[PDB]
Order: structure tokens, then C-alpha cells, then sequence
């Protein structure tokens, strides 16, 4: 409840100069690519959409 | 000649193997 | 038939060719 | 068996046109 009632003192006045320049720290931050997790991932969501495909159906 | 044959296994899996490690990571 | 033999080699020594030079960057 | 031969040197040539393909760029 505290919380819940903690924010109660409205919001802060806007300005397109801090958001504007967080998501554009969102560019390039170091082109990271990493193979192995990445194709773990993909091999385990083609997984999961084949028994998920096959329960929800004679199959 | 059959020992040729062999050495061509031992190419051939060796290649598998060192192609594996490199591609494994970026 | 049995060139294919030395032909393998040959296959063999360039993808271990294309290894090393992938292996560069 | 080395009409097996036969095919797996059709499966070496198929590779060493998959690997020019693959080199081509990089």
C-alpha cells in the first residue's frame, strides 16, 4: 500500500533533449552477434512450435 | 592402397572436427 | 575408379585451406 | 562397395562445388 500510494506526486516535465538521447544511446553499443546461443535458441523454438503444433492436434 | 583409405578417414574427420571448433564461435 | 581417392585429398587440403583462411577474421 | 565408392565421389564432387560456392565471398 505504501508504494501504491508513494507515487502520488505527478509527473516530471518533458523535454525531447534526455529522452531523445537515451534511445538514441539505443544505437550502436557493439555489434555482439553470437552464433552458438543464438542458434541453441532458434533450434529449441523450432522445438517448442513442433510439440506445441503437434498437442494442439491429432498431430 | 587401404591404408590410403584409412588416412583419407583421418581427413576427412579431422576436417569435421577443425571446421566444428571454427564455426562454432564468432 | 581409385583416383577418386587422391581427389579426396585434394578436397580435403583445400577446405582445410578455406579453415585457415576463415580462421583469419 | 566401391559403388558406394562411386557415390560418396559424386558426394565429393557435389561438396567441393558447395565449398567454391561458399568461398566466393567469404
Amino acid at each position: 500500500e505504501l508504494l501504491c500510494i508513494m507515487r502520488l506526486w505527478g509527473h516530471p516535465m518533458l523535454t525531447a533533449s534526455q529522452a531523445a538521447g537515451k534511445v538514441r544511446e539505443s544505437m550502436c553499443a557493439g555489434k555482439v552477434l553470437d552464433f552458438p546461443t543464438i542458434m541453441k535458441t532458434l533450434a529449441f523454438f523450432h522445438t517448442i512450435l513442433i510439440n506445441g503444433y503437434r498437442r494442439k492436434h491429432h498431430g | 592402397s587401404q591404408s590410403l583409405i584409412q588416412t583419407i578417414k583421418n581427413d576427412i574427420v579431422g576436417l569435421k572436427a577443425g571446421m566444428a571448433t571454427l564455426e562454432g564461435m564468432i
